């Protein structure tokens, strides 16, 4: 594949299957799993990095907690807090470490979260 | 403080608590029904 000139997993993904097909023992069944397992990858690897941080599944699912802006869904994230679930199993004890998070605020963001997961 | 305190908290109250996860509320509860004590009397 890096022989054929591809370089990127989103080349693998995107490019026309009249290119991959062109190299040397590449079926259209393969190349349809090679493109399907690309786009699985790309996907994958989004999702990865958006529930370490709060670029998308930590700034939806962390954040849907009302009062959460996307600074304090990363924070919460890099403490393995990335879902609405997370955080309605937390104590205000667990969260007192998070600059920017009194215990006050945090009491509100759990009930909150609760509220939804449980009594939604 | 008193365990006579505790029995007359509801459940609803007691999740409201800071540092209070689904978790210790149910240990709560498994305590005090082994006392025969339920909360809300």
């Amino acid at each position: 594949l890096v022989e054929e000139g591809f370089s990127t997993l989103e080349e693998l993904a995107y490019v026309p299957m009249k290119e991959l097909l062109e190299i040397e023992g590449l079926d259209e069944p393969t190349v349809e799993a090679l493109r399907e397992r690309a786009k699985n990858a790309l996907a994958t690897i989004a999702q990865a990095q958006e529930e370490s941080l709060g670029d998308n599944k930590p700034a939806d699912d962390l954040l849907n907690l009302e009062g959460v802006d996307r600074d304090l869904a990363f924070k919460l994230a890099a403490r393995g807090v990335c879902t609405l679930e997370d955080l309605a199993e937390q104590g205000i004890d667990d969260l007192a470490d998070i600059e920017g998070l009194t215990d006050e605020k945090a009491g509100a963001l759990i009930m909150a979260a609760r509220n939804i997961c449980w009594f939604g | 403080h008193y365990i006579g305190d505790l029995v007359q908290r509801t459940e609803v109250e007691l999740l409201k608590t800071p540092n209070l996860g689904k978790k210790s509320l149910t240990e709560i509860k498994d305590v005090l029904a082994s006392r025969g004590l339920s909360l809300g009397m």
